[PDB]
């Protein structure tokens, strides 16, 4: 086509949807994560993760406002994740690097899996 | 605004 | 803080937003223009417009699955705005610039509106 | 992935 495009764009509605789960505004699901709560948007947790995508298309799943995540997952590195999906940042430390390699395999969240197994790589 |  | 940042992560979560709009979705509202129906997400719609934000924070309107525009409201700018909103592409044409600039103006979209009158003053 |  003949479309110009806005640059910021992308960026601009990530931080709005930011603001409005800070706010706890039109949230619509909490994840809950070893007796940890996070409130959420579906609609983000689906476009971040191949595994809330494939919850939230399934007929009888799309309709709960409430999510466990199996007892493995570590509620700091689903936190971390859940802060990505909304920001583009990844808070990786030595400390929690495992269990965030582990949350996004599990979240089905490739390029954070790729970035985790390079700086791991990286340490041996 | 840019030429995408 | 000391994080990484995945410089493409807006713009992946933006195109699975509209993918997700195209396969209906998760959709939560209809926006009615001139008897012409547009389903969406109202996350998007208030992270993209200050009238939508206004709308979908007011107590009462948060819980409507219909809203209704104004009828001086053109469907087609509505519709290329809708698209922006979702893609950060802005379909500009001779043909639709008045349209689009007085919907953007409606809709409370800055950028929008800055490009139209821009526009505007180099073919005057 | 960049620094930001
Ligand atoms: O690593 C990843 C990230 C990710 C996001 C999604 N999301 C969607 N895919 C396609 N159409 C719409 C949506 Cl919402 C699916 C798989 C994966 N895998
Ligand atoms: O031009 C524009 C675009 C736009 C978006 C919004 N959205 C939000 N603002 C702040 N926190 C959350 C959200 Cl969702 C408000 C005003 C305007 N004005
Ligand atoms: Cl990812
Ligand atoms: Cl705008």
């Amino acid at each position: 086509d003949s479309c110009i495009q806005f640059t910021r764009h992308a960026s601009d509605v990530l931080l709005n949807l930011n603001r409005l789960r800070s706010r706890d505004i039109l949230t619509d699901v909490v994840i809950v994560v070893s007796r940890e709560q996070f409130r959420a948007h579906k609609t983000v947790l689906m476009a971040c993760s191949g595994l809330f995508y494939s919850i939230f298309t399934d007929q009888l799943k799309c309709n709960l406002s409430v999510i466990n995540l199996d007892p493995e997952i570590n509620p700091e590195g689903f936190c971390i994740l859940l802060d990505f999906m909304y920001t583009s940042r990844l808070n990786l430390r030595e400390g929690n690097i495992m269990a965030v390699m582990a949350t996004a395999m599990y979240l089905q969240m490739e390029h954070v899996v790729d970035t985790c197994r390079k700086f791991i790589k990286a340490s041996e | 605004w840019v030429i995408p």
